[PDB]
Formats: structure tokens, C-alpha cells, sequence
């Protein structure tokens, strides 16, 4: 799990859902997943995509996945595994 | 071998806060503990400051006036007693969540569980306070 091209879209949605639901054993584990998410996406907003959305953005797990997918596609980045 | 790990009872009044409560965390000495939270926690015994911290965020999760300014993901976090994530621009490395600060430091005889001595800070602000 070293790049976003290592994840299928469904696998990435799983990761994001876990984060959004705080489905972890400690705050430390949650912080680690968030850091991982920021490293995978390379998105300039970082954790704000999950925790500080801009007005009207869809901050559900599927909405965050869409925002990442579209940003990567439009900004010359590799996409999800087939 | 740390004062903050000795049991004590919570005391203090806190202050009225509004929607900009957590916006205040990145400024000055940080945001106060809300009066509404102080009403709930006063007189409860805590086995460590970390246990007090957990209780603050659980009460935040239960309070409609405080929780309504957190998005669904941050709501999930505070429901588990975790500190919520700040905006990216207030984070510093692996410090990404709101931090509880003692206005008069414990090392200088500040009270550990007096909520009038406690503030909510961002990582960026808390680091700057402790450096002047
Ligand atoms: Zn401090």
C-alpha cells in the first residue's frame, strides 16, 4: 500500500470509510491512517478533505473518493488500480 | 514521575462560547473550556489528565451547541473520546488534533484539573505559546 495506484477504487473507499467512522483502536491509529491518506492522495488540502470541507463539498466517504479521483485525473497524477 | 498522571477532581467555571469556539483555539492563549462542559465535569474524579481530556471530548460529542460545528468525521472522532482534527494550516507534523494547554504551567504550580486554568489550542498555537 505504497501509492494510490496500488489500491483499487473499492479498496480506497474502504480506507476512507474507516477514517470517516474513526473505526480504530486508538487516536494514534487514526492519525496514522490520516497521514497515510494525505501521502497517497498528494492533494493540497490534505486532511481538510476529510475534516474541514469547503462549503458544499460532499464529505461522505464516496464524496471524498470522488474529490480525490477527479483531482488526480485533472492534475496529471496516476489513478487507481484497474 | 509526572504530576499530570496523579488522580484529582475537576474544578472551575469555564466561560460562555459560541460557534467560533474552535476558531479561537489558534489565537492568543487558546479558547476557554466551555461553561457547559465545566458544569458536567465539575466534581468528577479523574485518574490522569489524559482521562480528563477524553471526558472533555466525549462531552463535546454530546453537546448539540458544541458538536454542530464539527463535520461528520470529526463527530465520529469525538464520540470515541478522541481530540478532533484541526484545519491543515494549524497542524505541525504528527500533531494534527486540538491540544489541551495549562495557562499557568503545571511545572510552575498550575492546577492540573482546574478548568479555569485549561485552554483548547491548535498544535501551531500551542508550540508558539511554549516558545514565548
Ligand atoms: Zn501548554
Amino acid at each position: 500500500k505504497h501509492s494510490i495506484s496500488d489500491y483499487t477504487e473499492a479498496e480506497f473507499l474502504q480506507l476512507v470509510t474507516t477514517i470517516c467512522n474513526a473505526d480504530t483502536s486508538s487516536e494514534e491509529e487514526l492519525v496514522k491512517l490520516v497521514t497515510h491518506f494525505e501521502e497517497m492522495t498528494e492533494h493540497p488540502s490534505g486532511s481538510d478533505l476529510i475534516y474541514a470541507p469547503k462549503e458544499g463539498d460532499d464529505d461522505s466517504p464516496s464524496g471524498i473518493v470522488n474529490t480525490v479521483k477527479q483531482w488526480r485525473a485533472a492534475n496529471g497524477k496516476s489513478g487507481f488500480k484497474q | 514521575e509526572s504530576k499530570r498522571n496523579k488522580p484529582g477532581k475537576a474544578t472551575g467555571k469555564g466561560k460562555p462560547v459560541g460557534d467560533k469556539w474552535l476558531d479561537d483555539a489558534g489565537k492568543d492563549s487558546g479558547a476557554p473550556i466551555p461553561d457547559r462542559i465545566a458544569d458536567k465535569l465539575r466534581d468528577k474524579e479523574f485518574k490522569s489528565f489524559d482521562d480528563f481530556r477524553k471526558a472533555v471530548w466525549e462531552e463535546v460529542s454530546k453537546d448539540p451547541e458544541l458538536s454542530k460545528n464539527l463535520n461528520p468525521s470529526n463527530k465520529s472522532s469525538v464520540s470515541k473520546g478522541y481530540s478532533p482534527f484541526t484545519p491543515k494550516n494549524q497542524q505541525v507534523g504528527g500533531r494534527k488534533v486540538y491540544e489541551l494547554h495549562h495557562d499557568k504551567p503545571i511545572s510552575q504550580g498550575g492546577e492540573v484539573y482546574d478548568m479555569d486554568n485549561i485552554r483548547v489550542t491548535t498544535p501551531k498555537r500551542h508550540i508558539d505559546i511554549h516558545r514565548g
